[PDB]
């Protein structure tokens, strides 16, 4: 099947949807089913371990946010390397699941609330002092344009193809999100491409991010939904050349 | 390529080199200069590019299979010359040491540097041993 599409390897094709794969298997909410009985055997990956090194990247931000913090410590103490690097390393994509729920009309019904709910008490718990909670801010600030990127890469637009990975948002979802983000900082700007422009070089970065994962996939679907992101990327910074992209315009 | 580049050019501009090219070359109108604004940074401390002292300088170039290979492959054969010649410790210039990673991904780029990797490496010779070699 892998070679019938295309990827050189069966592990790019079944890592396209390891996100997906994860959270429906969580989804189950079983005692039997765990992450640990995954069938990692559909990778090349012989064991446990393996997987985990491999993957660690994708399954930490689904405990996170489900909250079994016993289960990433776990893993990061089989996998012996630093628990705090680990959560570190795996930030953005955390914040791409807590973030966005905030600025989208909370508490409209009582379906997408509880989202909310649960994504506020989580972010209130890291910001603890054994958690991330002393550098949170600093890390937030530190790279933003993974930050910009990730949430970028969530949207969809609601025709007749298929959806990305499970979290997605539409695109004015994504611009509440910059909103709330611009706002939540402590000088309070009203665009985010303000403090995107105190580093010129992010510029460079996203355009570049939303490059890569273009040229990396051949499918035609996930292509025209890159050029969706794409787009809207492009008109967000057209939209703010009054004052000029911090000498990067050019 | 141009993850590359980009890297390069942020490597070089931070060293003392790039600014002193930056300080002459402001005057002159050129688009190069809009292009390269974003990637110069002003930091407080200069970018330092390490040196590594080799037991044997030589051992990676006095190698008569390194210099002629020649199984009809052109691009190999230029990127591990100019690899082993960057990989030495005889090289003085700044910016040629942070010119590694381009050169890995271009051929182009490595037949252009190693005449002046050469020359530097001829430069710097004390008691004629790299001219020998």
């Amino acid at each position: 099947v892998s070679e019938t599409f295309g990827y050189r390897r069966l592990e790019d094709f079944m890592a396209s949807h390891l996100d997906y794969l994860v959270l429906e298997w969580l989804n189950l909410q079983d005692t039997e089913y765990n992450l640990s009985s995954f069938p990692f055997i559909l990778l090349n990956y012989t064991n446990i371990e393996d997987f985990y090194r491999s993957c660690y990247k994708v399954l930490i931000p689904h405990l996170v946010i489900r909250s079994h913090f016993d289960e990433v410590k776990s893993i990061a103490n089989q996998i012996q390397e630093d628990w705090k690097s680990l959560l570190t390393d795996c930030f953005p994509k955390i914040l791409v699941n807590i973030l966005p729920y905030f600025a989208y009309e909370g508490t409209r019904d009582s379906g997408m609330a509880q989202q909310r709910e649960t994504a506020t008490k989580v972010y209130d718990m890291l910001k603890s002092e054994n958690l991330l909670g002393k550098q949170i801010d600093h890390l937030f600030i530190s790279n933003l344009p993974e930050i910009v990127v990730e949430l970028l890469m969530t949207l969809h637009e609601p025709d007749l193809d298929p959806a990305p990975n499970p979290p997605h948002f539409p695109s004015h979802v994504i611009k509440a999100t910059f909103a709330y983000i611009s706002n939540c900082h402590k000088t309070k700007l009203k665009s985010i491409l303000e403090i995107l422009s105190k580093s010129p070089d992010s510029y460079q970065k996203i355009l570049l991010a939303i490059c890569e994962q273009a040229a990396e996939t051949n499918n035609v679907y996930k292509k025209h939904r890159i050029l969706k992101i794409y787009h809207l990327f492009v008109s967000l910074l057209l939209k703010d050349i009054k004052s000029g992209l911090g000498g990067a315009w050019a | 390529v141009r993850s590359a580049a980009v890297t390069c050019l942020k490597n070089i501009l931070a060293t003392k080199t790039g600014h002193s090219f930056w300080e002459i070359y402001k005057m002159t109108t050129d688009p190069m200069l809009a292009y390269l604004q974003p990637f110069r940074t002003s930091r407080k401390k200069f970018l330092e590019v390490p040196r590594f002292d080799k037991e044997n300088p030589f051992e990676g170039l006095d190698d008569i299979n390194l210099w002629i290979p020649l199984s009809e492959n052109h691009d190999i054969w230029i990127k591990t010359l100019t690899c082993a010649f960057l990989d030495s410790g005889g090289t003085k210039c700044e910016i040629l040491q942070l010119l590694k990673p381009m050169c890995e991904v271009k051929t182009d780029f490595c037949q252009t540097v190693l005449p002046y990797l050469i020359h530097d490496i001829l430069l710097q010779d004390t008691n004629e041993s790299w001219r020998n070699l």
